[PDB]
């Protein structure tokens, strides 16, 4: 037996329940993306490519559907140079979608520092990162001036070679491939060095006037999910 | 800055003044605290089956 | 020159402690008789939540409890019936810190977002709904709870903290005195004083009437992750990165007893005393908690159950029972 | 005649006891360790009950094939003759159970959240052990030693002519094709799928030369090749002696001693394929041990 | 027959 | 409390070489990873070298890669860096950073204009 009110009670939790599992539905089946880089990055531009509040405010999202599939990408707004502290918040995010701009050979070691850290946090071994190589054309133009070098910042690079599973663009001059391969593998040894099979850097080859980069960031999130499938029975 | 060494001066100067007591009253008041509310706490004193409320 | 200076002030502050340093706390506190194994057991599994859980609190009548959901939910558990009371939803995921106010009409919650957003559970309607967001700050809430009916102190992680008033929502009193991101913070029992710890290795306490930082507290190794006052006010413990936890009194302005052991190498993330003080139960990221003794150091009961890092811990108001919520989507009460 | 019962029972009882070698340290490290995080641990821990079921009731016919008579009387040699068979079946419909949610989950991902469950798992395990029974009551009914001198089997209504032919071209369809082609139909799908993801994303991975793809590749198709040819010639020895009386030879009970042990070997390289070789599993095995 | 050589 | 102290910063000519000692104090040095940054007049805090906590894993930057030698003394608990074949883009004030937790690889916020775990530093010109 039960009072009147544990009656009321009980109903009340019950339609919780369902109000409950009615959300974790939806949670479920949207995914969440984590968006970082530096200030140089670009991520204001490929963020203005969603094509489908408050001045002080720490976080922004945008929602965007591709393929029947929802994406909430979180970008931090206002907030500190230090983020040990709050990264470990997005420890169950879907992807991490890290920018560099791969024509600064300045900073590039900042962009180098700053994946490593972020690939060996202790809460982020389990997450994917995809690497957006944004401002190719900016590359291209500084490699073909030729008034900067880039054995300046990295001697590895005057004797890294073009490998033969490069895929050279039509009317790309050899110079910007070779570059532009170097400052990804300098990322994908990074990656490689801890990466354990539990997670993957996905590269790709981005500039401001790209389209496509939705669909890549939609493969990237379906072979992680793959993945992920893969490894929860074991087949892994 | 040096306006932040200052205003770091004044609060350890304000902060250097204090009266502090030796640190034997202070264990001994611990000590005396956690004597007197020993008996009203559940988890340091288990109680019967009958009075706690989760059950 | 005002740098050197400086340092000269620390070396006596530092003496002032050789003067007051006259026996430890485990040399003058030996005679007494130990704990024993203090055994907990599992009562309750509330289970529910979509995300990791981030925070909780007990409320003043020792029934409802709130829990802060990553998903967006805060929802309000009754502990002896385990039934579903309040789900609320927010607008910003990501949410940190949740707070249970002291007359149980209002829950105040905040995040990644610089807004302590306040809700009303005493509606006149029956339904919840925002009754004010308290914006301003600069980065991430890391904990806000509150001091009465109408103010309420929010910790910020721009190295301050502000104490705000639900009816205006305006800043009446600022604290500039961390500089580090403040982690957490304890009120007292009276509401007069406040400490709150930072990711600076150091602690310090506040008088909500002035607004001054009157003492100030290091020894830790790493960033300050949980601080809680001592049932008496007089005290207050702090858990950090550096897998210790570490008792500070005010009125002796010193370390008294320290918390370690070398088995123990992870960080700390919940604090919480009995309602005598004689039991410290600190969350670790081992997936299991300790209860230490706070007058002998010593490891009275291992709490494991958990399968994931335990994100909040909290002892009822009467010491009946210890709530403990980890990532794991479900939160576990021993009594 | 003495050789048989000097290589025949020490093969047997080995086979026995490296089955109950994987079964028990499996159970353990399941019930004690990783205790019911998803459906997986679920059904993997039903496959090695069944396995282990099955090596308890193992050596029962390991001392009657040398001692040729069963004094025990009808009821366990009627018991034993239906608990072996419940115990075969389940075992194989565990195996096919667990392909079915690898395919769901590597395929379905959105079903997948929807329908594994910890309670879906208990309900699909009783499902395949009453299946088991419901599959073998051909085996249970026709169960009867005093159809025969000494020896404990079944009894067949009516001659071979139509029956027992007839009843081992069932069980051996049954048995080997649906739960087999399911299987395999299942793993090559999940290859299908996971090769048109990765490939479509970013394919210089260098995982797929030696790696985790290469290594789920090889392990299923370790599965079916293991599968067929543990299971196939118990199946297929069978059939071979309905159709023309085999000469009665020392050979040719060992030929079926052997066939009849081959799926006991099934039975135990279950536990090796599934427990040993997986992931958080191994784990577990490793901490401990 | 069956588990046996018949 | 936690205290970074470096020495041997100071005026030489091109070419020279400099031994930086920094003195750690009020922590385990011996479990904790290290790492040493640079800040030059008008750019910002630029990583130079770090090191572990035994000192096996050692890494330096591209720019100064092959003239800079890091060590470790548990010892005495003091951070050494050796700084050869200096050249003019060598002058910076040096710190000392430590990483946050302990037994962790990953050091965040180690180019953080605002770090409490870092030392007052040292000027080279």
């Amino acid at each position: 037996t039960l009072s009147a009110e544990d009656k009321a009670a009980v109903e009340r939790s019950k339609m919780i329940e369902k109000q409950l599992q009615k959300d974790k539905q939806v949670y479920r089946a949207t995914h969440r993306l984590l968006l970082l880089g530096a200030d140089n990055s670009g991520k204001s531009t490929i963020v203005k490519q969603m094509r489908i509040r408050v001045k002080t405010s720490g976080i922004f999202e945008t929602k965007f559907q591709v393929d029947k599939v929802n994406f909430h990408m979180f970008d931090v707004g206002a907030q500190r140079d230090e983020r040990r502290k709050w990264i470990q918040c997005f420890n169950d995010v879907t992807a991490i979608i890290f920018v560099v701009d791969s024509s600064d050979y300045n900073r590039l070691q900042e962009a180098l520092n700053d994946f490593k850290s972020i690939w060996n946090n202790r809460w982020l071994r389990t997450i994917s990162v995809i690497l957006f190589l944004n401002k190719q054309d900016l590359l291209a133009e500084k490699v073909l001036a030729g008034k900067s070098k880039i054995e300046d910042y990295f001697p590895e690079f005057a004797r890294y070679t073009t490998p033969e599973d490069a895929t050279p663009e039509p009317g790309e001059d050899p110079r910007v491939t070779r570059a532009k391969y170097f400052i990804r593998d300098e990322f994908l040894r990074i990656s490689t060095a801890s990466g354990d099979g539990r997670h993957y850097c996905y590269p790709h080859f981005t500039c401001s006037v790209d389209t496509e980069n939705a669909r890549r960031i939609f493969n990237d999130v379906t072979d992680i999910i793959i993945k992920m499938n893969l490894r929860d029975c074991g087949l892994f | 800055s040096i306006a932040q060494a200052r205003k770091l001066v004044e609060q350890l100067k304000m902060e250097a003044n204090i009266d502090r007591i030796k640190v034997s009253k202070a264990a001994a008041d611990l000590m005396a605290y956690c004597e007197a509310h020993a008996k009203e706490d559940p988890l340091l004193t288990p109680v019967p089956a009958s009075e706690n409320p989760f059950r | 020159q005002l740098r050197q200076e400086a340092e000269q002030l620390k070396n006596q502050i530092r003496d002032a402690r050789k003067a007051c340093a006259d026996a430890t706390l485990s040399q003058i506190t030996n005679n007494i008789d130990p704990v024993g194994r203090i055994q907990m057991r599992t009562r309750r599994t509330l289970r529910g939540h979509l995300a990791k859980i981030y925070a909780m609190h007990w409320g003043t009548d020792s029934r409802l409890l709130v829990s802060a959901s990553q998903d967006g939910k805060l929802i309000i558990w009754d502990s002896y019936t385990t039934n579903k009371v309040h789900a609320i939803p927010l607008r910003s995921s990501w949410v940190m810190t949740c707070a249970y106010a002291p007359s149980g009409n209002y829950v105040a919650c905040g995040g990644l977002d610089n807004i302590c957003s306040i809700y009303n559970l005493k509606t006149r309607e029956g339904n919840v709904r925002v009754s004010r967001e308290l914006a301003g700050h600069t980065g991430y809430l890391s904990c806000c709870r509150f001091l009465d009916d109408n103010q309420i102190v929010t910790s910020s992680g721009d190295t301050t903290c502000a104490l705000w008033d639900i009816e205006t929502g305006q800043q009446t009193t600022t604290f500039t005195g961390h500089t580090g991101d403040v982690m957490s913070l304890s009120l007292a029992p009276d509401t007069r004083l406040f400490v709150s710890g930072a990711c600076d290795a150091s602690a310090k306490l506040w008088d909500v009437r002035e607004g001054m930082c009157r003492q100030t507290f290091t020894g830790h190794e790493s960033d300050i992750n949980a601080i809680c006052f001592f049932p008496n006010g007089n005290a207050f413990a702090t858990g950090s990165d550096d897998a210790t936890c570490r008792l500070f009194d005010l009125r002796a302005d010193q370390e008294l007893m320290t918390y370690s052991h070398d088995n123990i190498i992870c960080g700390i993330t919940s604090v919480s005393f009995s309602k005598s003080g004689r039991l410290l139960l600190a969350g670790y990221d081992d997936f299991n908690c300790n209860v230490w003794d706070a007058l002998k150091a010593d490891r009275a009961g291992v709490l494991a159950g958990h399968d994931n890092r335990v994100s909040c811990l909290g002892v009822t108001d009467d010491g009946m029972a210890v709530a403990t919520g980890s990532w794991d989507s479900f939160l576990k009460i021993w009594n | 005649l003495a050789v048989s019962g000097v290589l025949i029972p020490l093969v047997y009882l080995v086979v026995c006891v490296v089955g109950l070698l994987g079964n028990s340290l499996v159970i353990y490290v399941v019930l004690r360790h990783t205790a019911s995080p998803s459906v997986t641990n679920v059904y993997i821990l039903n496959l090695a009950l069944a396995d282990e079921l099955f090596m308890l009731g193992l050596p029962f016919l390991a001392a009657q094939n040398a001692l040729s008579y069963w004094p025990f009387g009808s009821l366990m040699c009627r018991l034993v003759m239906a608990v072996d068979g419940i115990n075969q079946f389940t075992s194989i419909f565990c195996l096919t159970v667990m392909s079915v949610d690898r395919y769901l989950a590597v395929v379905h991902p959105t079903r997948s959240a929807r329908w594994r469950t910890a309670p879906v798992a208990r309900t699909v395990s009783a499902a395949v052990w009453v299946a088991s029974a419901v599959v073998v009551l051909p085996v249970v009914v026709f169960s009867g030693v005093p159809r025969g001198m000494s020896t404990c089997h079944m009894q067949w209504p009516e001659p071979a002519a139509a029956w027992r032919a007839g009843f081992i071209i069932y069980t051996a369809a049954l048995g080997f094709f649906g739960p087999l082609l399911v299987i395999c139909l299942c793993y090559l799908l999940i290859v299908v799928k996971v090769r048109s993801a990765g490939r479509r994303v970013w394919a210089p991975s260098c995982q797929r030369r030696r790696r985790s793809e290469r290594r789920v590749t090889r392990m299923v198709v370790a599965y079916v090749a293991l599968f067929v040819l543990c299971w196939m010639p118990f199946y297929v020895l069978n059939i071979v002696n309905v159709v023309c009386p085999l000469p009665e030879e020392p050979a040719f009970f060992g030929l079926y001693f052997l066939v009849v042990a081959l799926p006991y070997a099934n039975s135990c390289a279950n536990p090796i394929l599934y427990g040993f070789l997986s992931y958080r599993f191994k784990q577990g095995f490793r901490r401990v041990l | 027959x069956x588990k046996y050589f018949p | 409390q936690v205290q970074l102290q470096e020495s041997g910063g100071g005026l030489v000519q091109p070419g020279g070489s400099l031994r930086l000692s920094c003195a750690a104090s009020g922590f385990t040095f011996s479990n904790y990873k290290m790492n040493w940054v640079r800040q030059a007049p008008g750019k910002g805090l630029e990583w130079v070298s770090d090191i572990s906590q035994s000192g096996a894993s050692i890494s330096y930057t591209g720019s100064v890669k092959g003239r800079f030698t890091i060590s470790r003394d548990n010892a005495k608990n003091t951070l050494y860096l050796q700084m050869n074949s200096l050249k003019p883009e060598d002058t910076a004030v040096y710190y000392c950073a430590r990483c946050p937790a302990p037994f962790t690889r990953d050091c965040f916020d180690v180019t953080s204009t605002t770090y409490a775990y870092r030392g007052q530093g040292t000027q080279v010109t």
